[PDB]
């Protein structure tokens, strides 16, 4: 996917933000990537809010190896066209720039791509209420002496 | 020979009245036993 | 088909932006091209989501190959129109121009036409429920004690 790495989605919102790239005669200097890079783990690490927000494939720096830039990212290769746009979104203020049109509606776009799978996965139907009795048609859990249903629990 | 015979014309005779036999019976289920005739493809 | 390449539909999308072309002087960077093709990849692995989203006929570069600009595209002759289309729309936030209202428009006449066969194809209905009689009219599930319908399952 060529964005194997966490630097490489920070050098593509760069680039997407028109700041710098690899064509450009000017760069970014080693401690605005540190910067970025740290905003992008406290972003991805607001969207997952523990297992219970936004699930997405993604591992997060222990600390103990020192650059954080360099280890890779489990990001499917669906996630990563939403990811560094939503983090070119958010570095935007760090500049004086402001972010494109398109660039918002690509990452409203990639962010619902994003949960639509999980709220399709996690539209479950709980069970039958405790007082709900079983009819005379299954004529075998009625024979087995379990007339009603045994609830949520 | 005698008992050949004897299946032979038991055999006409059971399956000269299938059709009657099976509706009457599932007839005297459904009135006496239960209404729901679901017995296969049911525990699913 | 004279696209048969993704050099091809990086060329189109970049001649339609105005960025390089023969009707204008400019030529095409390398640099361009590379940052281009990756983008397009990106887009098209978020487009597909893995099956559950649009179908089209698409191979992606499992990377062996280093130069993933010559090699061929599955794309149907009818889904070039807007893959290109909607790869120079994406393009322009790169530079600081913005696309015309018209490629707007043709992307998405492109992608609604990408999407409308297999919108048809998967209208499809669920079947009988479980506890579903079939009617007396039947007269031959109805003699194999085939009573009632078999279900989702």
């Amino acid at each position: 996917m060529q964005i194997k790495t966490k630097g490489d989605l920070v050098r593509a919102a760069l680039r997407k933000l028109g700041v710098a790239s690899d064509a450009t005669l000017t760069d970014v200097e080693p401690q605005s990537m540190q910067d970025a890079v740290d905003d992008l783990e406290a972003m991805m690490a607001e969207w997952y809010q523990d297992g219970k927000g936004i699930i997405t494939g993604y591992v997060f720096s222990d600390d103990e190896n020192p650059p954080a830039e360099g280890d890779d990212h489990g990001l499917r290769s669906s996630a990563v066209s939403a990811v560094f746009h939503n983090l070119a979104c958010r570095i935007a203020p760090d500049y004086a720039l402001e972010a494109t049109a398109k660039i918002i509606a690509t990452a409203k776009y990639g962010k619902e791509l994003l949960y639509k799978q999980t709220a399709i996965s996690r539209a479950k139907r709980a069970p039958y209420p405790s007082r709900m009795p079983t009819g005379s048609g299954n004529s075998f859990a009625n024979l087995n002496e379990w007339h009603y249903f045994p609830g949520e629990q | 020979n005698r008992l050949e015979s004897i299946l032979s014309r038991f055999d006409a005779d059971w399956t000269a009245s299938d059709e009657a036999r099976r509706e009457a019976k599932n007839d005297l289920f459904f009135s006496r036993v239960s209404q729901w005739d679901d017995w296969l493809s049911q525990y699913t």
